[PDB]
């Protein structure tokens, strides 16, 4: 029902999806997501590239069970100055105005997210998660969430995350919107197991497989970017280290020392610059997923670099820029370099 | 924050 219209226009037909706020968005005001930076929203065309299944089923299930009445819930008290925008409405001022209002500034929610030092209300929100997730309410848990709830959370008494329960549970939409939220399928409980294992355990396969697809996603999408394939990871081979080009040749000496330099940061570190490395290799690859889906007249009249985090430091957020000023090859070889280390620092 | 930012861009800089 809700799939047929724009969650920000009610225009028809979408052709995106916002995955970590559950709706499905069409080109216009996508156009404008992209410019608020995956911090905000993460985009993804829709029938562009096959989904891993679960993860489409999981975002078209929310938006189809009032994802959009979190986010929209001041408008559903109606006034004249805050009106939501309609299918022919100008990109600029009036959807961007809009989009901007709805997921930047979070105008229109029932309650603000808790500040980031609020210990016990994100302690109890967090628990109210990690008992919902056990259930099948996605609506719930995408509400704990906005509200501050905290999805890689550690229950001190049960000793386990949400992700653990979700697994144990079999709850797959479950897990896939956790993980979105960053939840992570590594984490032992405190009797030392993964959400994986719980799976296994449970006779979930499926979601075990799921599960390690997505402990690897920054890797996987890494090696892909470069050969179109990503690791067999039921093979047991989990990463993928493409060839450099140059192959037939020496590596040259400044070569050698951007990677001597690399592998001097700290694990903790280096899983930072990989995300900065992931998020630009999502921005180069939706670059080309929107020439491929635009029309003529749309493209000939957003940002030509990651758009700023303002949670981060002017200092990170620049080298997130820096990030674009590669040229293929430059580019290529930072990828090969985090991907042969991620290797490195996992055995 | 900062020593650990200026770490990551010494690194990216080296690969440009
Ligand atoms: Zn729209």
């Amino acid at each position: 029902r809700s799939s047929d219209v724009c969650a920000d226009c009610n225009g028809p037909d979408p052709s995106w999806a916002s995955v970590n706020r559950g709706t499905f968005i069409c080109d216009e005001c996508c156009s404008v997501h992209r410019s608020l930076g995956r911090h905000i929203s993460q985009v993804r065309h829709l029938k562009h590239t096959a989904w891993p299944p679960t993860l489409l089923q999981m975002v078209e299930t929310l938006y189809n069970n009032g994802a959009n009445s979190i986010w929209e819930h001041s408008l559903l008290s109606i006034m004249s100055g805050r009106r939501k925008a309609n299918p022919q409405d100008k990109v600029h001022p009036n959807k961007a105005e809009f989009i901007r209002a709805k997921y930047q500034m979070l105008a229109f929610v029932h309650r603000l997210p808790c500040r980031e030092d609020d210990s016990v209300t994100a302690k109890d929100l967090s628990k109210q998660l990690h008992s919902s997730v056990r259930t099948g309410n996605l609506e719930t848990c995408l509400r704990l969430l906005s509200l501050g709830a905290q999805a890689n959370f550690f229950h001190p008494e049960k000793g386990s995350t949400p992700l653990h329960v979700a697994s144990k549970a079999g709850q797959i939409l479950q897990a896939e919107l956790l993980a979105v939220y960053g939840a992570d399928p590594g984490t032992q409980d405190s009797s030392g197991k993964t959400p994986v294992d719980y799976a296994r355990q449970g006779g979930h396969h499926e979601l075990a497989e799921r599960l390690i697809e997505i402990q690897y996603e920054l890797t996987d999408r890494l090696a892909f970017y470069l050969c179109g394939r990503k690791p067999d990871h039921k093979s047991g081979q989990h990463f993928l280290i493409p060839q450099r080009a140059d192959a037939a040749l020496d590596l040259s000496e400044l070569a050698k020392a951007a990677k001597k330099k690399l592998q001097s940061l700290s694990n903790h570190l280096f899983e930072e610059l990989a995300m900065d490395v992931y998020d630009e290799v999502d921005r180069r690859e939706t670059d080309a997923v929107w020439l491929a889906t635009q029309n003529h007249s749309t493209l000939v009249t957003v940002v030509p670099f990651l758009p700023v985090n303002p949670e981060y430091s002017s200092t990170r957020n620049q080298g997130r820029q820096k990030l674009a000023r590669f040229n293929a090859h430059e580019f290529a070889t930072l990828v090969i370099d985090i991907l042969s280390d991620a290797k490195r620092r996992q055995q | 924050a900062l020593e650990e930012d200026a770490q990551i861009l010494k690194v990216i800089e080296a690969y440009c």
